[PDB]
């Protein structure tokens, strides 16, 4: 939706990026000139950078203030016209969705994966968000590591690893026997 | 018309002009749409009386509040 969103606003100006190639160009622009925003409005009423992306056959784009428009879109789905949740809403709802005497703990413990937690600037504005939103003083901790992308990969190898994955995985046999209840009991 | 007498070549009986004979939708009637005539005094007197108020509105890509929209008032 970042690069969707992304793709809209260079159709406006004056790019139209239509095709299935091109959508994958904007994704290649999304995950190297877009940046997050720290207060969108301090940088809205300035002009920016206004980066020189080339394009593989030799063009030239620039993208001006939606390089920091465009993954607004996250802490945002106003901007796309969608009534939902920020990201930081999400964080800061599924801690507040728990109990008491566990979200000072999960504060403190914030440990975030996925490729789209990459854009440069992003968890400062994170922590600007969720402090604005959670209580007083409480120590929040975000680990951001080096390897996001793979954390899900590393983590399968991790827990794939083990003894526990054998005794913890699902029969092929009684696949056959019991089918999709089979999964679902054993789903966690 | 003098120029017969004066000149050698200037022929008579031409014909100065050899000629000939000068010889001598069903989109909109369509069953699919439904035809609508525009009556400018008819909408005009329905839109007469509705204002628009314009105080503090935005269309562009500015991000400060929660949502926009603009034309809020009216009459
Ligand atoms: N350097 C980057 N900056 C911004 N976004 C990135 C960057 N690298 C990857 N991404 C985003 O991460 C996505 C990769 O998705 P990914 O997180 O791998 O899904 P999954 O983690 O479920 O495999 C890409 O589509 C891209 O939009």
């Amino acid at each position: 939706d970042v690069s969707r969103f992304l793709r809209l606003y260079l159709r406006k100006e004056g790019y139209d990026f239509h095709s299935s190639s091109e959508f994958e160009i904007v994704k290649a622009i999304k995950e190297r000139a877009c940046y997050l925003s720290i207060n969108p409005q301090k940088d809205e009423t300035l002009e920016t950078e206004k980066a020189q992306y080339y394009l593989p056959d030799g063009s030239t784009i620039e993208i001006g203030p939606s390089r920091f428009r465009a993954p607004e879109l996250l802490f945002r789905p106003d901007l796309i016209g969608e009534e939902s949740e920020g990201i930081h809403e999400v964080l800061v709802f599924a801690i507040q969705k728990s109990d008491m005497d566990l979200r000072r703990t999960l504060f403190s413990n914030i440990v975030l994966s996925g490729g789209s937690t990459l854009f440069k600037g992003f968890g400062d504005r994170l922590l600007s968000e969720v402090k604005k939103l959670a209580p007083k003083d409480v120590k929040i901790r975000i680990s951001a590591p080096q390897e996001r992308l793979y954390s899900t990969w590393i983590g399968g190898s991790i827990l794939a690893s083990l003894d526990t994955f054998k005794k913890m995985w699902v029969s092929k046999k009684e696949y056959e026997e019991d089918g999709a209840r089979s999964i679902h009991r054993k789903t966690f | 018309d003098p120029k017969y007498a004066d000149l050698p070549g200037i022929a008579r009986n031409e014909p100065d002009v050899y000629e000939t004979s000068d010889l001598p939708l069903e989109e909109l009637t369509s069953t699919s749409v439904e035809h609508i005539i525009v009556n400018p005094n008819a909408a005009y007197d329905k839109f007469k009386d509705k204002r628009v108020g314009t105080k503090g509105l935005d269309f562009s890509d500015r991000i400060g509040k929660t949502k926009r929209t603009g034309y809020e008032s009216g009459e």
